[PDB]
């Protein structure tokens, strides 16, 4: 079929399907649109016309130029083959060698999971970093909010994570550029290509880069969201995944939205809000989940908007989120990266009777330490150390060697470093941790605890010294 | 209907020629027993680690001598 | 057989402006095409303005909408008790179909005075906190207003498990229906959420309604006044009937961006407020009844989800205004690990008496008060203040009383253990101890008197009010146990 | 113990035969589907009925 | 006539009456309607067509159905026989004790009597509640306007004064439920049995009841106002009568008004507010009068929703009030229980002459001092205290006095109080806090004076807590 421009006004066209009714979400490709302008359709407003929305510019538009249903949505490739594949929302590479080499396609929406495809109770996916384990321990599945230091290696971290875990255990990438700069995709890129966590050459290109960047026309960032789920679910399903989904920076997608909202001439809401902002989340966060197909674990970068939250977005988001990162400055500020803060570091799930105690308790006797001596740490602040009781005095110690204990050297940022990374098996992170607690290693250098792997390198690090 | 139990009665013909025969699953080929296998792993977790098909054997506890 | 059908005159938006079909009943539900409800609300002249129950990318425009012909009923029967459903009231338990053969209107009115009747019915919940502070009969109508699983779902849930007790107990005229209508709790959350009721088959005497997260707005909207049906049913089948409505603040939402996008504009915090209406009619309907309606009872524990604790909004505002009292859920309290994270300052039962014992008033009434005083000296006094012995001690015992008070989350329990753990509390039985090992002993106790007083717990329980005897019984049970509890 | 071993044999039966039943139902009726031109006195059974709704409806 | 259901968004039902179109007010019955379904006129729409209200439900309604225009509002029997009686919008009975049978008909409308109807002055009504009298010291015959938050003790509190004053005024009395939370009107209600000010042996009960609830539609809530009126106007005018016009809450109405204005094609301007606003309460409130043939004492519960009263409606609403009674969150919170607004809560009938100067001077005294202390919260709020003029602590203290003073148990509210409440005639009361301005009690404990009562026993209660 067929279909005329009966209207553009910008990217908002009107677009009237002479002898097509094809539903909503079906996708157009404009015909003397030698460059994929997808239409998706958005309305039905009558007399075979619908209201589209381009989702590539607009431009040389001819009235009634023609127009090609492509009858459902975009289809996609979707195949393994993509990760080691930038492409933009569209699916096109962007990483421009020639097409992304898939069978397998998609059309770009996906439905949530239901009852029945549970798999009801959650687990925590765990990275093997203290820091998360401990104190935002991850849920496969889960939806993690990254509020966290800029440029900090932010992303070096969370290649970090890929390497930890999507290694580990066999779980893949996507990332979803939302909003991103042409700039920081390219930060990104090279970052992996110099990681070699994308591989142009070796499938340990784990990673599909899917972007969906400010440059676009708002549609293709906005649906960028759908998109970069459908490849996962590929993943899941597919690939049994338990997919590691970086969805950065979905404020931005969310904005993209409201842009709409107001421009398919709907009331957004207040706050400028699309006042269905909680559905399209909730429909786009229950496809992202847990199932009897593995899982979809979203790492999410999260803007805290306005730096305010009163704004409803981050509210809802609140829900969908269920462990929560702040990465931290402070941390940073310490020389310590991991730069993380740990009261910050924490999931709605986390709670003991709703996880454990184990980490709860451990972590609040930590936590407790951490910040009992933050009270100290004023009180010191002042008086110096002297005063205290040696019982504080030990547990500053420790408290700073649990500290010193998390910094951890990385893998990926020898660069950095000058040290490969480490990873930290929970059991012996958590046992570590007793140890310390356990005042055990307060006779060793606690600048031992420092950057290292195991508590035992801590310990082993200890040593050599004294 | 009736010209619609026309349509109802060649699928129950299929299904016993089926029953009493497969070739794979007749109409299925290797597709539904790789699915299948995808399935069975997993399930094995949920529902333990072996003895799937053999009884569990069991073993007795001890003490000190004081 | 357009004689039953008409077009789609415009559909965007999954709003369907219908074509034809004038025939149309006002409020009749009428079915699209796709299996996709919707209603037909707006009865325009030259359509329909019907609510797509669903979406529209599962339609074309003109499709086909054929009248359903009826008016919104939702599916009605007790086998649901022991389901799951949507809001059309179909099986996303997916168990089996629903047993539930009957129907009912789902816009049936909240019945008059006269066709109702106040309550003397008590419920309980297990929790200490609860059942006492706020304590609650059936009919009423009682926000549960808190946050980001501060249990806040949890509290529900755990109260949902003391029924069970009831549900094996006998107390039919006490028993309670649970209903828990789930507004945008993911499937996920929902998964969880419903498994532990599973574990704890509550299941059995509950309809979890549930519009999760995902939803269609109009369904997470429609959702509850469905569970409001159903649960109807039960009130009117004598029953009582628990109904918590969870929650109508993301309903409100999903209304109000419906109204929206009906282009039908807002007030006040840009919410439009028949929503009010809206729920204040849900809510209207429950109530407690009088005998012609075998006494029934829908208990409404609706839950608006605080955020910012701006109560000052117009919906918290609204509900408050409705609800016969609310409990307030304080976070902080949570952080500091305190669940139930009360602040019963906050929270109110405004009836309170109709549920009440006078094993529980017996030892309630000084604690309630013994707890504002010491609430009030944890508020003004010593925390680097004064330390006036009396208010020390209001401080030390208050402190006793928190903790005691304080209640694990999947902790629900036989109010007899709790008047009689609490009565040891009042008596002061535990300044001569420190707040954490109240817990241990308690649970000693506990498990002590459950063993061998049983007896007398069993008494306690039958006379449903403690007697100086017992007093002395329990007081040497306790003291001893405490006796026990230190050597 | 005992139950573990028994419940994923009729769970993985239950499952292969839901899994059976779609897939020989799809292929069968996406085969036969075609007779109806053939037979179209389906249609005129449907006009057959449909004097007997057109008639009896009222 | 009849008329056609020509569309019927929500509850207003377009009609189009063919057969003429008969003015506005006309009161419609839906025919085939199985609730009687009156539609008010509104508009005539233009062309055959009118605007209408629906004020039942709208059910089963095929577009094109009949009704038949009854042709003028709801009549309703309107007279004594309504007293003790249960009466819906619709002027017929929840009494459900059948019919009410008081032959005197009605529109639900009436209009605001001429400025010579006026009883041109009103003169101090009273209630013994020292917070009460002191700030608003009562008129006779007024619009009383409960701004007020969600029912925490308000509804407490309306009840309270019903129950020492409207008891205390023998005379027959309104009530409207407008809105009304019917499990509580349910209570009342049974309560008047319960205290026989409400028995089914006579229509000397002494209240007519009047309910218009939430679960109703916008169209009843809206006009069970002038329901109310209509009635207690026939009291007073017809039958003397001061009539004790609670109307629980007049938000409901507006409310309802607000939200049919976007409905009713009309902007509903500002914070949704109707544009109207004014007109519609205004004219309604205008109604309300004691008028040379008696009173309507009105006690009009205001919602505020979030008590905001910069907020348009209140704005409005002061134009209309006679004594205002500001229920304060604030103090509220501080688990006052009176819960006022005092420096807002106010009778403009403050005078040395109808309050006496007594009164007068010494609510002036209190009022400044109150605002003075007012002044001092600020500053002690940021300023800590402690080094301030040293009977500014006093006053502080005394003021927190007076406050605890003003506090009184609740009377009904054992239930929630835990005691009895009481009242304090009304010198007692000026004498009262010429003591504590006397400082006859300022050298004791500020405890007592919480929950009191009369001035002299806060000094008992002092004892009592001097130990």
């Amino acid at each position: 079929t067929t279909g005329r421009i009966v209207a553009v006004i910008g990217a908002v066209v009107d677009v009237q399907f002479d002898e097509g009714l094809p539903p909503i979400l079906n996708a157009l490709e404009v015909q003397g649109r030698e460059t994929r302008l997808v239409l998706e359709v958005a309305q039905h407003l009558g007399e075979s016309t619908v209201r589209t929305i381009a989702m590539d510019g607009t431009e040389g538009l001819v009235r009634g130029q023609k127009v090609l249903d492509s009858g459902a949505p975009i289809r996609i490739p979707v195949g393994p083959e993509t990760l080691g594949r930038i492409m933009n929302v569209i699916g096109e590479p962007i990483d421009e060698r020639g097409p992304i080499k898939t069978k397998q396609f998609a059309a770009i929406h996906a439905e949530a999971p239901e009852f029945v495809e549970m798999s009801v109770e959650q687990e925590i996916l765990v990275t093997g970093i203290k820091v998360v384990d401990l104190l935002a321990p991850y849920a496969k599945g889960g939806k993690i909010g990254l509020f966290g230091g800029a440029g900090v290696g932010k992303t070096v971290l969370i290649m970090e994570l890929i390497n930890n875990v999507a290694k580990a255990h066999g779980g893949y990438s996507v990332f979803a550029g939302v909003g991103e700069r042409t700039r920081e995709g390219n930060d990104l890129y090279h970052e992996m290509i110099e990681s070699g966590v994308i591989n142009l050459k070796d499938a340990t290109s784990k990673v599909a880069l899917v972007y969906g960047q400010m440059n676009e026309p708002p549609g293709a960032r906005a649906r960028v969201a759908l998109t970069g789920l459908t490849v996962a679910e590929y993943f899941r399903d597919q690939e049994g995944q338990d997919v590691l989904l970086f969805i950065d920076n979905i404020f931005r997608f969310t904005q993209a939205g409201s842009e709409v909202s107001a421009l398919l001439g709907r009331i957004p809401s207040a706050v400028g809000y699309q006042p269905t902002l909680a559905t399209d989340m909730g429909t786009m966060q229950e496809r992202i989940t847990t199932t009897k197909k593995g899982s979809i674990t979203s790492v999410q970068a999260i803007y805290v908007p306005a730096d305010d939250l009163t704004d409803p977005a981050p509210a809802t988001t609140f829900a969908h989120l269920d462990a929560t990162t702040v990465l931290s400055r402070a941390i940073a500020e310490l020389g310590i990266y991991p730069a993380v803060d740990p009261l910050d570091s924490t999931s709605r799930i986390m709670d003991p009777n709703i996880v454990g105690s184990e980490h709860y308790d451990v972590a609040r006797g930590v936590q407790k330490i951490l910040q009992d001596y933050k009270s100290l740490q004023d009180i010191i602040a002042i008086l110096g150390m002297d005063e205290l009781s040696e019982e504080d005095k030990l547990t500053v110690s420790r408290a700073r060697k649990i500290q010193r204990f998390l910094s951890q050297p990385f893998q990926v940022a020898e660069v950095f470093t000058g040290h490969l990374g480490k990873l930290v098996p929970l059991k012996e992170t958590i046992k570590g941790f007793q140890q310390i607690l356990a005042g055990e290693y307060d006779h060793l250098p606690e600048q031992a605890f420092y950057m290292v792997g195991p508590i035992e390198e801590a310990v082993a690090k200890a040593d050599k010294l004294a | 209907l009736d010209p619609v139990q026309k349509l109802f009665v060649d699928k129950i013909r299929e299904y016993r020629t089926k029953r009493q025969t497969s070739g794979g699953p007749v109409d299925a080929g290797p597709e539904y027993q790789q699915d299948l296998d995808r399935e069975l792993f997993k399930l094995k977790q949920m529902y333990g680690k072996a003895d799937m098909n053999t009884f569990p054997n069991f073993t007795f506890e001890d003490p000190k001598f004081e | 057989d357009l004689e039953e059908t008409g077009r789609v005159l415009s559909i965007g938006d999954g709003i369907a402006r219908v074509h034809g079909l004038r025939n149309v009943q006002a409020e009749e539900m009428v079915e699209f095409s796709s299996g996709l409800k919707g209603m037909s609300l707006n009865l325009e002249p030259d359509n329909v303005g019907v609510v797509v129950f669903g979406n529209d990318k599962l339609i074309k425009e003109g499709d086909i909408v054929k009248r359903t012909g009826a008016i919104v009923d939702v599916p009605v029967g007790e086998e649901l008790l022991g389901r799951v459903v949507d809001a059309l009231g179909n099986a996303i338990d997916g168990k089996g179909p629903i047993g539930s053969k009957a129907r009912r209107r789902v816009g049936l009115k909240a019945p008059g005075i006269i066709p109702r009747i106040s309550v003397r019915e008590p419920m309980q919940t297990g929790i200490k906190a609860v059942d006492s502070l706020v304590p609650i009969g059936r009919g009423q109508r009682e926000l549960i207003i808190g946050d980001r699983q501060t249990g806040k779902t949890s509290i529900a849930i755990d109260t949902i498990i003391n029924q069970k007790r009831f549900n094996d107990g006998t107390d039919e005229k006490k028993k309670l229906y649970c209903i828990y209508v789930a507004i945008g709790q993911k499937r996920s959350t929902v998964a969880q959420l419903v498994k532990r009721l599973t574990d704890a088959d509550a299941m059995k005497y509950t309809i979890v309604v549930s519009a999760t997260a995902s939803d269609a707005a109009p369904l997470q909207y429609l959702a509850p006044y469905s569970g409001c049906s159903m649960g109807e049913y039960f009130r009117d089948n004598g029953k009582h009937a628990l109904i918590i409505y969870d929650d109508l603040s993301k309903q409100a939402v999903a209304y109000r961006q419906m109204s929206l996008l009906l282009r039908r504009p807002p007030g006040r915090e840009a919410y439009p407020g028949d929503v009010f209406y809206l729920h204040s009619r849900l809510l209207e309907r429950a109530a407690k009844m009088n005998d012609a309606f075998g006494g029934g009872s829908l208990t409404a524990l609706p839950v608006i989800e605080t955020q910012a604790g701006d109560v000052s909004a117009y919906i918290p505002t609204n509900v408050i205004s409705i609800t016969d009292g609310q409990i307030f859920l304080e976070t902080e309290l949570f952080y500091k690990g305190i669940r139930p994270a009360i602040n019963v300052g906050l929270s109110v039962s405004r009836v309170g008496s109709a549920a009440q014992t006078r094993a529980m008033k017996q030892v309630a009434g000084t604690m309630k008060l013994e707890l504002a005083q010491y609430r009030e000296v944890a508020a003004f006094a010593q925390f680097g203040s004064d330390l006036d012995a009396a208010t020390q001690q209001l401080l030390s015992r208050g402190v006793r009383l928190t903790e005691l008070l304080k209640q694990g989350q999947y902790s629900p329990m036989a109010i007899e253990e709790q008047v009689a753990v609490i009565y040891a509390g009042v008596r002061g039985y535990l300044d001569k101890l420190e707040p954490s090992k109240i817990t241990k002993f308690e649970n000693a106790f506990l498990s002590h008197v459950i063993s061998q007083h049983q007896a007398l717990l069993g008494k306690i329980r039958t006379d449903g009010k403690i007697s100086e005897e017992s007093d002395a019984k329990l007081k040497e049970i306790v003291t001893n146990f405490l006796a026990g509890f230190e050597a | 113990e005992v139950k573990n071993r028994l419940d994923y044999h009729i769970s993985v039966q239950n499952m292969m035969r839901q899994k059976e039943q779609e897939h020989m139902i799809n292929w069968v009726e996406k085969r036969v589907v075609q007779s109806i031109s053939a037979q179209q006195e389906k249609e005129t059974i449907a006009k057959c009925i449909a004097d007997l709704k057109l008639l009896s409806k009222k």
